[PDB]
């Protein structure tokens, strides 16, 4: 049984057993806001994560794919005989 | 305006971040004769 | 005109304003509070100006006005980095404190617009001018303004509070103008750049600190002292505790870094254990004592003589950190202190007409919106990372400790006792059981205007906790010339 | 099952709308507008702070040191 | 001396077993029989070990 | 990726928080739990990407606090410690997420639930990854304003509130300690980042790190319930159990543990820290383990044998085998969290009823959730080739291991914690599942047999299992208790592994005990915690089910009546700091509210003052009686004392104390 | 060396830090003093923030092996830790002291 | 000024807090008085004042190292 | 009653070839064993 409450009550969360009905309207676009403020700040660690060793050229290291400093070191070394 | 440095210090004393030049050296020998331990801070550098 | 003048006189036209409309029209009153908001705007956008065009790094004062036309008592107008943020907190505060109080006035509407703006003018001019007799002058012009204050817009013990601050602030105040006449007898003015050259003798350094003291204890205010306060800042309209203690408590927290620190050198440090044994009674005796008051804004009221024991034994340590500190958190308690009476004073108080703890329980049933304010606002009393309040009570209990280790461990305490009646009084009026019974009808939650009052001042509290090196960078230079002391390799330097 | 969402945002009730008061003219357009034209102008002022002087010039002498390289 | 009161430790003790005549036996009789006879109640302490046990032999016989 | 995994848990929080009237309780849901698993893939990605390449990452955003010689990074530093950290907040956090969609199914109040759960991970995510000791506090707070939040997340009950002003005050206790510790640091170094700390501690004055390790031990405790600062974490279980299982047994509490492992290349440099955490963590184990056999409430009993592991793990810091301790904190979480969600499942199952003695059989209608929780009991007692016997034993025999005294008594000690924990993982068992039905008969009454006829459709009630999103985590958890001790094993303990070669776990080769525990200590005590549990689990079925009368021979013996009462009431420890030292600091307020500020400050004050000079005025005011003959005598009088003082050349003194004198005459009536 | 900025020159003391031969009564020049005391101290203290973000990349690098690698970052830090702190002038500019 | 909502005020309650507002109007000095204004005011704030007096630059943990001590006098 | 009664150490303290005293931070600081006294 669900708990009798004040229907003059607004809360920012919800408040008692509140689901809209346009909720997988508003549940998509707020993915997208999300996803776009991690875009955004993975595209801010890409260029500004500083390692002081760098991956092998063959072990498992997805980072080589879109970090800057990993990926100008491996162009670098791409280049020599 | 200026006072001489002695003058000063004989009110509010060396310490207390007043550390008038050669306070380690007179320190060092104030620790001595308390405490009687000689002062030999680690060089932390292993070379020189 | 210089434009630090330009502060002073928009909110004396604005008072010119109020009482010459009525003639040109039986008026509306809201037409009266829409001027004195308006008038509180522009000093805000103006001091933003100022604060554009500052100098972060610079010695001299600035935005000053060449007079040579001297008389006996001449307005100097200078703007410093150990004064701008001052000045900037009380034009940010008094458009909120306007806009707290703006449906609770009721009654003499007009000479309520006219004390606020009239104040605002006299605190503007207390962190401007150059001199210290000067400064005297306008620390001591807000107390006829303040026992009207109280007397016609107060609570029931009105009366007795009101002459509580006057005759407390009269007194002490007293004892500031014998050492403030002595100095300017000994060196001939007032002038801040007159009086830091001079360098006074020990024995007389000694006896102006016990009277810059006597002020400044009596105004902190410090635990024996502090009944005035808890009076005052209770009987007092919410408007009048806004300013009350956001604005005028720093009086004396930017006064010892004018007139202590650099002309009292030797006595400020021979006698900081003074200062720091009465400090660390006060962080005790007043934390006990806000754990059993039965008053909610008194409860707000003791908190601010605990916060300001933290701050003047910061800027009683010798240290860059613990000076800086002491402005944070005199800043940080501005804007906190600020808004927990506006939920104590200004909401609870307008819909219970009570302020006794006994009568509140569970109020987050009904006002979710000012349950979420009053934590994050009570969570910051509490000194907790990412608001203001942390980092100033961070670097000041530093300070304390590097000069004195004893007296700030017990300083210290006050991480565990602000918690503690913090999170009480929270717990007992949001929390602690269901909408109390004694609520006979339902209560509203916030209204548009009791929330983005809020909403700012809880915004100022985070973002400059966040980043509080947009406060800090301004301060650097200029605190860096209040610090007593040598190192034996720095010093004297050929 | 989850109920419809509720409640009076400011206690405005479904029927009419929230009243200005007075203060919502000069408060949202010239309170907070100035701390926008603020936040905006403060982009562009110089950095005047102690530490930025302090820095260029103490990079200059660990420089001549090994401490930091040089790139002349 | 006894208490002015009959009860006593010793014969409280004593009584502490299953009584051979009870007015609520039937309405306590559930709680000891069928799904919860003692057979029944640890017959699933160990869920997997009688389909390990007989796997794992199987591994045992396979390396020889 | 890095600061990406930062940010998700903190962004699907803001969502769910702040705009759960937009989304819905599904809408909240579903981006509260895929935000977070979202992070979780990102960190096992960063576990093979920085530790498996010995890769450390940094990034620096901005500063935080910029005074001189203090600058403060809002920086982050991925090493191998760190890592390890999350892999377990993670899957803890994403299970528990998970978990929750379905135990907090008819909750009013899921959106703000599900948003603390979220805003709890970006916490400990903070308290993991940054730069400084200054910075690491903000999760260290962070996490406490969350457990706050979530032991009093039904703030309608008192218990509830009084529970978490307790987690509150005495976390901030610890705080004050590790700030005052904060505070040396800065004062010794200028600094307090890792790589400053560390880099410069072997030089240290061996006093100043006397001072820092005692802070940072003391803060420490609080957080990870040590003896002394313990008393919250058995009150956090008021809040709901899915919160029991990520904070108050799996993540928050590491806290404390963490701390010492981050601050070990630094704390190393004192023997007297190490071996103060070695007996502070031995006493907690057996101090934990008695309380836990004397307890009425499932929660009650998983939260102290929650402590009884933390107990385990400082008692490996002080014995200065960092990276064992480490890998009983990923264990342990584990087995810890799968006991909670497996007794999640019994309490959910029946009334939300928690008492063992109303519980019994329960076995047949919970198949899955007993196995599942004897999968965990298994490796909570460390059975052999559990993943708690490759951490738990481990710390037992290398305690031996280090030859010394105390190594000896705390192996004792340990021990004799050992095989507690033994005896109330058997009294949990058989209680809910392998005993006699305890508890109201609609737990039990099936639809085999007809016991309704005209109300056959419902009101049957016979303790239901879960739905997928109560067992898919129970399941998942229990497969890592089982195989994950094997599988790291090399990782963590190894014989020479170079995991741990950032100086993330700096052991001083002055110290290390890895050799002799793997050689010097004999097969006895080896293999003797083996002999222990299953002697001692054999001899508690039998007294629990075979011979049911000893125990209360004991219970009702006058020796048995107050042993049983002294651990059923935690060593009376609760009740000596709410009398003593509670109630103490109550009376104090009172006294200077009731005394001083009321009282003596006003008397000897301005009401005082008032009294006082009120009735001096009307005294004096009562010679001004318009009698020209009487005034006239005043001045000639009046007259004489000019002429007396300025002739007789007396001393100004004299004249003073008539004057004074003459006051106080006035002040006296009549 | 790195080039002198233009925003380097409108802040650059043009005098010695001290106080010996200098004029009280001449307020330009008194505090151009005490701005070139406080920009020397300053100075200093920067340069430890600059070897300190030296020794954190020394310290990463090297891991296990920093306990050897990075000791002469190590000893310059820590002797401007003992030497740089921003004491002020209002001590220097009060009294006079000299090496005799 | 404004009027707020109904509340059910006790009768016991007001004159509770009515008892607190007025209640230092009856304060005295007696013995057991004396004994706690004299413990708080002077005693406690006399011997924090003395542990800060004379531990003042005593110790100092600024750059020390090994070799060195924390004592500065 | 386990300090009247227990074990003493059987392993002799690993000796480490010049006691490490490049590894550990030079001579300001502590050191390994190395042809010491027990
Ligand atoms: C960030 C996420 C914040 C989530 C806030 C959720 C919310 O609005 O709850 C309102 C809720 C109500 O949300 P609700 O929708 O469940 O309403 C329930 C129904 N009522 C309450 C009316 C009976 O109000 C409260 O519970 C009051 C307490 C607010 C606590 C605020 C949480 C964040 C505080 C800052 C923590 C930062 C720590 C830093 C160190
Ligand atoms: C819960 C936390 C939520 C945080 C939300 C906001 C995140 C803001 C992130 C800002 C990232 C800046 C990107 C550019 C890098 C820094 C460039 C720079 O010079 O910035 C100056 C200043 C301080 O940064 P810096 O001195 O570089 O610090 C050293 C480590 N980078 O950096 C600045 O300009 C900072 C000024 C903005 C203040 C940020 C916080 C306000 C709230
Ligand atoms: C602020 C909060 C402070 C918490 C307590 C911090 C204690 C710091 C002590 C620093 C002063 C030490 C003075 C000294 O030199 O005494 C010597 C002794 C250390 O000598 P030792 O460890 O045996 O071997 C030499 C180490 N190279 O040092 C000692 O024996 C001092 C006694 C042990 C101190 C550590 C344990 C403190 C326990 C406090 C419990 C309080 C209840
Ligand atoms: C350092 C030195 C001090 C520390 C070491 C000594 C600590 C005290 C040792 C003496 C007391 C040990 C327990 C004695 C028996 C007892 O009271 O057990 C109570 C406990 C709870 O039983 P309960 O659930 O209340 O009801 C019976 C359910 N079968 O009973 C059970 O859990 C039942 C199963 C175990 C019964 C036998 C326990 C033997 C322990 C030895
Ligand atoms: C050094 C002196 C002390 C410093 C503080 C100075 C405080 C000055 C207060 C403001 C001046 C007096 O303020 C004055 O209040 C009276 C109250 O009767 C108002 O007078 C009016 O009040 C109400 C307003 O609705 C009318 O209905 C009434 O008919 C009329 O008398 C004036 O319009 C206002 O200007
Ligand atoms: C260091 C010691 C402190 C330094 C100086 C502090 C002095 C402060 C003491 C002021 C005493 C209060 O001053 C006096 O208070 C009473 C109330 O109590 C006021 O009396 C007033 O309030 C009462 C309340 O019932 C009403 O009858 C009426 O409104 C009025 O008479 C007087 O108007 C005021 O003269
Ligand atoms: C933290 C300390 C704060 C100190 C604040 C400043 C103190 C001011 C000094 C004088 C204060 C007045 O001091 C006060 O004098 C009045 C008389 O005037 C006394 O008042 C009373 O005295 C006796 C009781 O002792 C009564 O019987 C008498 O009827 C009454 O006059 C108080 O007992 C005394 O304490
Ligand atoms: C967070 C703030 C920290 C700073 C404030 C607290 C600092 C405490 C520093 C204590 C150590 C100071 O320096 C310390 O002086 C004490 C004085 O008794 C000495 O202590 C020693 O003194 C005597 C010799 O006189 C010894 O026989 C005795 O075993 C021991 O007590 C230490 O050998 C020395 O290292």
């Amino acid at each position: 049984p669900k708990i009798p409450y004040p229907k003059h009550v607004w809360s920012p969360a919800g408040g008692w057993y509140a689901q809209p009905a346009n909720w997988k309207q508003n549940t998509a676009i707020f993915g997208l806001v999300i996803f776009g403020i991690t875009a955004m700040v993975w595209k801010y660690s890409a260029e500004h994560e500083v390692r002081h060793k760098m991956p092998e050229p063959d072990r498992f290291y997805p980072s080589r794919y879109w970090v800057k400093q990993i990926k100008d070191y491996e162009r670098a070394q791409k280049e020599k005989q | 305006r200026r006072r001489p440095i002695e003058e000063t210090l004989a009110e509010i004393g060396e310490g207390r971040g007043i550390k008038p030049p050669g306070y380690y050296e007179r320190r060092a020998q104030r620790l001595k004769e308390k405490y009687g331990v000689d002062i030999n801070p680690v060089c932390a550098d292993p070379d020189q | 005109m210089s434009l630090l003048y330009v502060l002073l006189i928009i909110p004396i036209i604005g008072i010119f304003l109020i009482s010459t409309i009525d003639s040109f029209y039986f008026f509306n009153v809201s037409y009266y509070k829409k001027i004195a908001l308006i008038t509180t705007i522009l000093n805000l956008i103006v001091s933003l100006i100022i604060y554009i065009l500052f100098d972060f790094s610079n010695n001299q004062f600035q935005f000053i006005q060449e007079n040579l036309d001297l008389s006996f008592y001449d307005i100097y107008l200078g703007v410093d980095g150990v004064s701008i943020y001052f000045v900037l907190l009380t034009t940010i505060i008094m458009p909120i404190a306007l806009v707290s109080n703006w449906n609770s006035i009721t009654n003499n509407i007009k000479s309520y617009l006219i004390i606020m703006l009239l104040l605002e003018t006299l605190l503007l001019a207390v962190f401007l001018v150059l001199d210290v007799l000067l400064f005297y002058i306008f620390f001591e012009s807000i107390l006829p303004p303040l026992f009207i204050l109280i007397g016609l817009f107060g609570s029931s013990n009105k009366v007795r509070a009101s002459f509580y601050i006057f005759l407390y602030t009269l007194l002490g105040s007293l004892f500031l103008l014998l050492s403030i006449l002595t100095m300017s007898s000994i060196v001939g003015t007032t002038y801040f750049d007159v009086l830091l050259k001079s360098s006074f003798e020990y024995t007389t350094q000694l006896f102006l600190f016990f009277g810059i003291f006597i002020a400044f204890a009596v105004k902190t205010p410090v635990w024996g002292l502090n009944s005035w306060l808890l009076r005052a800042h209770v009987e007092s309209p919410l408007g009048g505790s806004i300013v009350l203690a956001a604005i005028v408590l720093k009086l004396s927290l930017y006064g010892v870094f004018r007139l202590i620190l650099p002309i009292l050198p030797q006595a400020s440090l021979n006698l900081t254990y003074i200062v720091y044994a009465i400090g660390a009674i006060t962080v005790l005796y007043a934390s006990f004592s806000t754990l059993r008051t039965v008053d909610v804004k008194e409860l707000i009221a003791y908190s601010s003589v605990a916060h300001a024991a933290i701050y003047l034994m910061g800027v009683f340590s010798n240290t860059i950190q613990g000076l800086e500190g002491a402005i944070l958190l005199g800043l940080a308690h501005g804007f906190v202190s600020s808004g927990l009476f506006i939920c104590a004073g200004g909401i609870l108080y307008d819909r219970t007409g009570t302020r006794l703890i006994y009568f509140f329980r569970g109020l987050t049933q009904i006002m979710p919106l000012f349950s979420l304010f009053f934590f994050i606002l009570c969570l910051g009393n509490a000194g907790t990372p990412l608001t203001l309040n942390f980092v100033g009570e961070f670097m000041s209990l530093y300070g304390t400790l590097e000069r004195l280790p004893i007296a700030g461990m017990l300083a210290s305490t006050s991480i565990i006792f602000s918690a503690a009646y913090s999170i009480y009084m929270y717990n007992r009026i949001a929390f602690g059981g269901s909408v109390s019974l004694y609520f006979i009808d339902c209560f509203r939650d916030l209204t548009k205007r009791e929330f983005f009052i809020l909403f700012t001042l809880v915004s100022f509290t985070v973002i400059l906790g966040i980043y509080p090196s947009f406060v800090l960078d301004g301060l650097h230079y200029n605190i860096s010339s209040v610090v007593y002391g040598i190192e034996p390799n720095a010093s004297y330097l050929t | 099952q989850y109920d419809p969402p509720t409640g009076w945002l400011w206690g405005v009730r479904p029927g009419e709308k929230y009243q200005n008061e007075g203060w919502e003219g000069p408060f949202f357009y010239g309170f907070w507008g100035s701390l926008i034209v603020f936040a905006i102008a403060y982009a562009y002022k110089p950095d005047t702070s102690i530490q930025t002087w302090a820095l260029e010039e103490a990079r200059r002498r660990l420089e001549a040191e090994g401490i930091l390289e040089d790139p002349n | 001396k006894p208490n002015i009161t009959g009860f006593d430790m010793r014969e409280f003790l004593r009584h502490t077993k299953t009584p051979t005549y009870d007015p609520w036996e039937r309405h306590e009789a559930w709680r000891y029989t069928g799904r919860f006879s003692r057979f029944n109640r640890f017959k699933g302490a160990l869920p997997g070990f009688g389909i390990a046990t007989v796997a794992f032999t199987a591994y045992c016989v396979f390396e020889h | 990726m890095y600061l990406s995994i930062i940010i998700l848990p903190l962004l699907g929080s803001v969502v769910s928080g702040f705009f759960g009237r937009k989304v819905g309780v599904s809408g909240a849901q579903l981006i509260t739990c895929s935000s977070v698993i979202i992070t979780t893939i990102l960190s096992i990605i960063a576990f093979f990407e920085v530790g498996f390449n010995n890769i450390p990452v940094t990034i620096n955003i901005f500063r935080w606090i910029d005074s001189e010689w203090f600058i403060i990074n809002w920086g982050f530093q991925y090493d191998s410690l760190t890592v390890s950290m999350l892999i377990p907040v993670l899957i803890i956090s994403s299970l528990v997420h998970i978990y929750s969609i379905s135990y907090m199914s008819s909750d009013p109040h899921n959106q703000r639930f599900f948003s603390y759960l979220s805003l709890f991970t970006f916490m400990m995510i903070i308290l993991v990854t940054a730069n400084n000791y200054l910075l690491m506090f903000v999760g260290w707070e962070g996490v406490g304003v969350c457990s706050y939040l979530l032991v009093s997340f039904w703030f309608t009950r008192i218990a509830a509130n009084q529970s978490s002003i307790s987690a509150f005050l005495t976390n901030r206790v610890g705080d004050c300690f590790l700030t005052v510790g904060m505070f040396a640091i800065l004062w010794s170094l200028g600094n307090l980042d890792y790589a400053t700390v560390f880099s410069l501690a072997p030089y240290i004055n061996s006093n100043v790190v006397i001072i820092i390790g005692i802070c940072l031990l003391i803060g420490a405790m609080a957080k990870s319930s040590q003896v002394g600062l313990h008393v919250w974490l058995p009150m956090a279980m008021e809040g709901p159990t899915p919160v029991s299982a990520l904070i108050h047994a799996a993540t928050m509490v590491t806290a404390g543990v963490y701390l010492l492992m981050r601050s070990s290349p630094l704390i190393e440099y004192s023997s007297t820290v190490l071996l103060l955490c070695l007996w502070l963590g031995a006493i907690t184990t057996v101090f934990s383990s008695l309380i836990g056999l004397f307890q009425q409430d499932i929660k009650k009993v998983i939260a102290y044998s929650t402590m009884s592991q933390l107990g385990m793990m400082v008692l490996s810091i002080g014995l200065s085998s960092y990276n064992i301790a480490l890998f009983h904190l990923v264990n342990h979480a584990f087995y810890k969290a799968l006991l909670f969600l497996g007794a999640g499942s019994v309490i959910h199952a029946v009334a939300d009823n928690q008492d063992f003695r109303k519980f019994g059989g329960l076995i047949s209608y919970l198949p899955l959730t007993y196995s599942v929780m004897l999968i965990a009991s298994l490796s909570l007692v460390a059975f052999p080739f559990m993943t708690g016997f490759y951490s738990k034993d481990f710390i037992l025999e290398s305690a031996y291991g280090q030859f010394s005294f105390s190594g000896v008594a705390v192996y004792i000690i340990a021990t004799i914690g050992a095989i507690f924990t033994t005896l109330y993982s058997v009294k949990v068992l058989y209680l809910t599942f392998l005993s006699n039905p305890n508890g109201p008969r609609t737990y039990y009454r099936l639809a085999i047999d007809n016991f309704f006829s005209a109300q056959a459709i419902k009101s049957y009630k016979p303790a239901h299992e879960g739905d997928f999103f109560l067992t898919l985590p129970l399941v998942i958890l229990a497969l890592f208790s089982i195989f994950f001790g094997f599988i790291t094993k090399d990782i963590f303990i190894g014989l020479g592994s170079n995991f741990f070669v950032d100086n993330s776990l700096f052991i001083h080769p002055i110290h290390e005990i890895m050799i002799d525990t793997e050689f010097a200590v004999p097969v006895l005590f080896k293999l003797l915690p083996f002999i222990f549990t299953i002697s001692f689990s054999v001899i508690a079925l039998t007294l629990s089910e075979l011979l049911s009368e000893l125990v209360i021979y004991f219970k009702f013996s006058r020796f048995g009546y107050n042993i049983f009462g002294f651990f059923n009431q935690r060593f009376l420890i609760e009740f000596f700091y709410n009398k003593y030292i509670t109630n103490l600091i109550l009376n104090l307020g009172g006294q200077i509210t009731k005394i001083l500020d009321k009282g003596s400050i006003e008397l000897f004050g301005p009401y005082g003052l008032e009294r006082g000079l009120v009735k001096l005025s009307k005294n004096i005011s009562s010679l001004s009686t318009s009698h020209v003959t009487t005034y006239a005598l005043y001045i000639l009088v009046g007259f004489i004392l000019y002429l007396i003082y300025n002739n007789l050349l007396l001393d100004y003194s004299y004249l003073l104390l008539i004057i004074i004198l003459l006051l106080l005459l006035m002040m006296i009536g009549e | 060396p790195t080039p002198e900025s233009e925003a380097f020159l409108a802040k650059k003391p043009q005098v010695p830090p001290t106080f010996d031969g200098v004029d009280y009564e001449d307020n330009k020049r008194l505090k151009q003093a005490q701005d070139a005391i406080i920009r020397e101290q300053w100075v200093q203290v920067m340069m430890g923030r600059l070897v300190r973000e030296e020794l954190s990349k020394c310290y990463y690098r090297e891991g296990v092996n920093h306990l050897e690698k990075c000791g002469k970052l190590r000893e310059r830090y820590l002797q401007l830790l003992a030497n740089a702190k921003v004491k002020g002038y209002l001590f220097e500019q009060q009294n006079y002291w000299s090496k005799e | 000024g404004l009027q707020h909502y109904k509340i059910a005020m006790d009768p016991a309650l007001v004159r509770l807090g009515s008892m607190i507002s007025n209640r230092y109007k009856y304060f005295r000095w007696t013995k057991r008085t004396a004994l706690v204004s004299f413990m708080y005011v002077v005693v406690v704030p006399s011997t924090i004042g003395y542990l800060a007096y004379k531990t003042d630059g005593l110790w100092d943990l600024r750059a020390k190292r090994r070799g060195d001590l924390i004592s500065e006098r | 009653v386990v300090k009247l009664t227990y074990p003493d150490r059987v392993s002799y303290p690993r000796e480490f070839e010049g006691g490490l005293e490049r590894e550990l931070g030079g001579a300001g600081a502590v050191r390994a064993f190395l042809c010491l006294d027990d």
